RNA sequence: UUGAGUGCAGAAGAGGAGAGUGGAAUUCCAUGUGUAGCGGUGAAAUGCGUAGAUAUAUGGAGGAACACCAGUGGCGAAGGCGGCUCUCUGGUCUGUAACUGACGCUGAGGCUCGAAAGCGUGGGGAGCAAACAGGAUUAGAUACCCUGGUAGUCCACGCCGUAAACGAUGAGUGCUAAGUGUUGGAGGGUUUCCGCCCUUCAGUGCUGCAGCAAACGCAUUAAGCACUCCGCCUGGGGAGU
């Protein structure tokens, strides 16, 4: 019942579209489980791979609490 | 056939105007001379970082796409000089599909 | 002395003890207290009263040197985490921001054995 | 191992006629090529146990097809093994 | 040409080996502040500390495991595999129906793989911890509890070949009501369907009918109905001696 994120016919995550990517991190900086944000089955994987690539080149934080 | 690559890397802010260009062209060269087809180069964005790396908080984001055969040494030679250089913070080669 | 009037207070409380130290933003140490010093012993130093008295015996001294606001650092899963902050706000201070920092690893350590009693 | 280039190239030098992707001569030629390349890979990384197993399976399958080729005709069998050069 | 296999078109994956790389955390070290305790228990003690401890801030070093995503989810023949990127590499599934024409199944001896503990040779050593030491409880405690700590745990190449190595359920193949979720597909209608509905292939869980079972229960993922090939058993001890 929770609408899928990819209603817009998106194909490639590209691990750089940080605007596109902020929908799924925790307001603290963690990751949000599928059942929480109601996402796909193969979409749950590439999301994580993208953001893990991003968390190395600095385009995203590891910890955002301070 | 031949695969695809996106080689993004970081450059410090304290660069000059010439050093940047000489570095970029030098890497273009060492890319070519090992059988790469350097398609294009760009400068993504003058960005800061969400956390420091060594003594920096910002860096220039350059990027080049290149194709080559699999046994083409045009990648090993790149990383053999990127990670031993000085003005480059990090980098990440990725297959592009 | 020197009337810095701007600093941070740390809180660190195990299952069997509690401590509070107040320093500046850097922060070079200014004033601290603990239920260990206040005469309590052992089987009691983990009670929501020792927190009150440690907090008081620290703040009543620290604010002398000149200090009105402070920041709060809360480690230490325990039982004075609640009484301590309120007790700071009781003897006339300006607890303003509250951040919880508890060291959590990314799974690179071996904890000890489980206890069999 | 091989890619469609030589995979398609060889199946025309042992093709009995046009479109012989069956033809127990062609299958064993292809398997010979691939087990050669896998032998190379194994000599390189000689602790990849989870692929030496596939090597074994391919060897067995080629053995079986050879056995079948022999018990329906002999001249084909001999002429092929003299064409491919195997069978110690 | 239906079983098997190959071609052509697509799909998923913590399947394996090699080469580098990231952050958080614990600890040791350097320095600034800083004053009398810290830590531990059912209660206590041993212990570290005024040669300035715990705390706290900055930087450095080193080894190891990969927080969240994480799911009766995935892959592998089993043992098992979870940070990231690259080079080599195996297997499975759905579609089409080009092609060979039964090429199949099982499989004593043989060969390969084989958790953890263990041995050899050379490295490496942060945490944790058999042996060991000290402290406690006890009539006694060479044990449970606490403070330390050596081999080991990691890496390369050899060796050994064992687990409740478990679903205590050998493998191939075909037939016999339903309902319900979930991973990966291919088709058909509605269609912005990429959000429904219908048909089908492959795994994967729960309930349940015939039938079976000494009961407990199992039931298209049979422990039902049947054929083929293998292994094993015949009272408990003596003893896997």
């Amino acid at each position: 019942k929770v609408d899928y994120i990819a209603a817009n016919h998106i194909e490639y995550i590209d691990y750089k579209d940080t605007e596109l990517l902020k929908r799924f991190i925790s307001e603290r900086g963690k990751i949000l489980p599928r059942r929480v944000t109601g996402t796909g089955a193969k979409n749950q994987r590439k999301l994580t791979i993208a953001i893990k690539r991003a968390r190395i080149m600095g385009l995203l934080p590891f910890v955002s609490d301070e | 056939q031949d695969t695809k690559y996106e080689i993004m890397y970081i450059i410090r802010p304290n660069i000059d105007e010439e050093a940047k260009t000489a570095l970029v062209e030098r890497f273009d060269t060492i890319l070519k001379d090992n059988g790469a087809e350097v398609i294009e180069s760009k400068d993504w964005e003058k960005r800061r970082l969400a956390y420091e790396m060594n003594g920096f908080r910002e860096g220039i984001y350059h990027i080049v796409n290149v194709t080559s055969p699999s046994t083409a040494g045009a990648i090993n030679e790149f990383d053999r000089l990127a990670k031993i250089n000085d003005d480059i913070i990090r980098h990440m080669i990725v297959k592009v599909e | 002395k020197k009337n810095i009037e701007s600093g941070v207070a740390h809180i660190h409380s195990t299952f069997n003890n509690t401590i509070v130290m107040i320093t500046d933003t850097h922060g070079n140490a200014l004033a601290w207290s603990s239920a260990g010093s206040l005469g309590f012993k052992g089987s009691k130093k983990s009670t929501p009263f020792a927190a009150q008295m440690a907090a008081e015996a620290a703040t009543k001294v620290a604010m002398e040197h000149g200090l009105k606001t402070v920041d709060v650092t809360v480690k230490g899963p325990g039982s004075g985490r609640e009484a301590a902050i309120r007790s700071l706000q009781a003897t006339g201070l300006e607890v303003t921001a509250i951040r919880d920092v508890t060291p959590v690893p990314h799974n690179g350590c071996r904890p000890p054995k489980r206890r069999r009693v | 191992a091989i890619s469609q280039e030589r995979k398609n190239e060889i199946i025309k030098e042992y093709a009995r006629h046009e479109g012989d992707t069956g033809s127990p001569e062609v299958q064993i030629a292809v398997l010979t090529e691939d087990i050669n390349q896998l032998n190379e890979h194994a000599r390189t990384h000689k602790k990849d146990h989870h692929s030496y197993r596939g090597l074994m399976k391919k060897i067995g399958h080629r053995r079986n097809l050879l056995a079948y080729l022999r018990k329906t005709d002999i001249q084909r069998y001999r002429e092929l093994i003299q064409r491919l050069g195997l069978r110690r």
